[PDB]
């Protein structure tokens, strides 16, 4: 059968149902639950402020590729 | 003979100015092709840069051997490889004749790719001799990559 | 602007609108003209029989990867 | 040496190319130097302006340095 | 003996001729495998170009080379 939460994967046993399932990549790893997901809250960089050294944009932006970037309005 | 064998920096100083001055008349003559010839002037004059490695004597030595590199061994190495990869290149290309390889440009190309690592030996295509294909890359791939890639390196060694 | 079909693409031009046309990879490319997707129709090989040596399969059906393949439903 | 040729080809690709991952010197510089460490991007699904030009420059590129420099680094590694 | 140890470009240029009758017997019985025997006939013939490599001293110096790599090195890392 399949394995529940918590209980040992991969060694010759898969976990239950992918919506509420994903085995790590830890060597013993357990079944665990995908967590929700929040968009980028607050603490992120403004447009035209430094990103990347330590900061990250919000969702609404982007970083370019560069070696001080700043974030952009993408598109 | 003397310019087919001796005075090789003249030769790519003079060609970088050809480039440029072609360069110049393609842009008053109204063209957009100017650039075309502007990059490879451009990308020539940063390689002259190793003309100044002499009056150092460790980057001069280290660049007469690139040098003797360049003529004796890659010179040698390049006419059988060509050889090899135009003679797969006109039998896959009879083989599959629809879809990256209806033409010897883009299969010439696509077997390239191969030599340097970053091949696609993927096979998920429709094709009327797969299974032919197959034992045909496979000994392409052996014999370019295994057998003559490293081969250069060991000659490499010893010159 | 754009190069029209018939037209030399790719030395300094871009071919004109994309859903309709393409600049093939030939060293002196001229753009061309989309085709329809013709479906597969006799000629191909039928389900448990010999494919890849010579013959295709049609669209039911999927061409395995092995020596002798033969194609079979894929479920 | 490396970083002579690496210099030189970025700044013809970036002058070729201005647009669509070749629009600074920066990544530019990047993406070729995933071709010395064999992960290169060689697709071409691209729609640029100068393509046949841009090719013609990659393969120079290529030849330049993963076949001749690199297994010379070797040679001379062998011979040191 | 020697239809193995030596005379290997003989062998070569004789096998590139049987896969092209077999190619035109195949095309005269109406099979489309005739294809497949043609190519390789194909990809045999432009490799045997290192056949007239003898008559100019370096390129024949690197042919034997490659021979001697082929025979010596490479047919033990493949088993
Ligand atoms: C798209 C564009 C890419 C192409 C870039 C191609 C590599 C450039 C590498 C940079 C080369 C600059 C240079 O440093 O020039 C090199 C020549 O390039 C080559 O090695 C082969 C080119 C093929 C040395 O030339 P050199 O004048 O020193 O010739 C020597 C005499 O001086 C001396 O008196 C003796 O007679 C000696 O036997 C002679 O040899
Ligand atoms: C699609 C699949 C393609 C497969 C292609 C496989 C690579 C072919 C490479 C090109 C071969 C052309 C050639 O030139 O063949 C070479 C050797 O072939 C090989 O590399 C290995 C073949 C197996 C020379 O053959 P040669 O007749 O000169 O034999 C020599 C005598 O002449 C001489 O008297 C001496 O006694 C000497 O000891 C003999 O050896
Ligand atoms: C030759 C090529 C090697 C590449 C692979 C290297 C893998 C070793 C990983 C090191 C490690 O740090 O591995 C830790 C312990 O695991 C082991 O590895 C034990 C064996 C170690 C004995 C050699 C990680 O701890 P964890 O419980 O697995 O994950 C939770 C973490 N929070
Ligand atoms: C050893 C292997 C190296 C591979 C990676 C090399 C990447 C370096 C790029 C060189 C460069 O030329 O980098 C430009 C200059 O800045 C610097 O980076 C200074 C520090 C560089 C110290 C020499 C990038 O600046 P930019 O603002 O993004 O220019 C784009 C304007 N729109
Ligand atoms: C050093 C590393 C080399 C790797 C890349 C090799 C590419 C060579 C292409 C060979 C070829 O055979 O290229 C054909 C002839 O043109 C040329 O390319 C001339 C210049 C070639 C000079 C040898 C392409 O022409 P086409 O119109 O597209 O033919 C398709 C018909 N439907
Ligand atoms: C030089 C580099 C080599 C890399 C490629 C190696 C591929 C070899 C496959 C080995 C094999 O063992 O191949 C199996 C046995 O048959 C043959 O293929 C015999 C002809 C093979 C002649 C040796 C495949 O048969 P199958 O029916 O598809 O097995 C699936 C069962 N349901």
């Amino acid at each position: 059968d399949c394995a529940k939460e918590g209980e040992v994967c991969s060694w010759g046993k898969k976990c239950c149902d992918l919506d509420n399932f994903y085995c790590p990549m830890e060597f013993i790893p357990h079944c665990k639950k995908y967590k929700p997901y929040v968009p980028v809250t607050t603490n992120c960089a403004k447009e035209g402020e430094v990103c990347g050294w330590g900061s990250k944009c919000c969702h609404g932006l982007d970083c370019p590729l560069a070696f001080i970037p700043y974030c952009e309005k993408y598109r | 003979k003397s310019l087919f064998v001796d005075s090789y920096s003249e030769i790519l100083f003079f060609v970088q100015s050809l480039f440029m001055l072609v360069s110049v008349v393609l842009y008053f003559s109204q063209r957009k092709e100017y650039v075309a010839s502007m990059v490879f002037s451009l990308a020539m004059g940063w390689t002259n840069m190793l003309y100044y490695t002499r009056g150092f004597q460790q980057m001069g030595i280290y660049a007469v051997m690139i040098e003797k590199m360049i003529l004796r061994d890659l010179c040698r190495f390049m006419f059988v490889y060509l050889v090899f990869l135009f003679g797969f290149s006109t039998a896959v290309v009879t083989l599959i004749e629809d879809g990256k390889y209806n033409s010897l440009y883009s299969t010439c190309l696509e077997l390239f790719k191969f030599t340097i690592g970053m091949g696609d030996l993927e096979f998920t295509e429709n094709y009327d001799f797969k299974a032919v294909f197959i034992i045909l890359l496979l000994a392409y791939v052996i014999l370019t990559y295994i057998l003559l890639l490293n081969m250069l390196i060991a000659l490499m060694g010893e010159t």
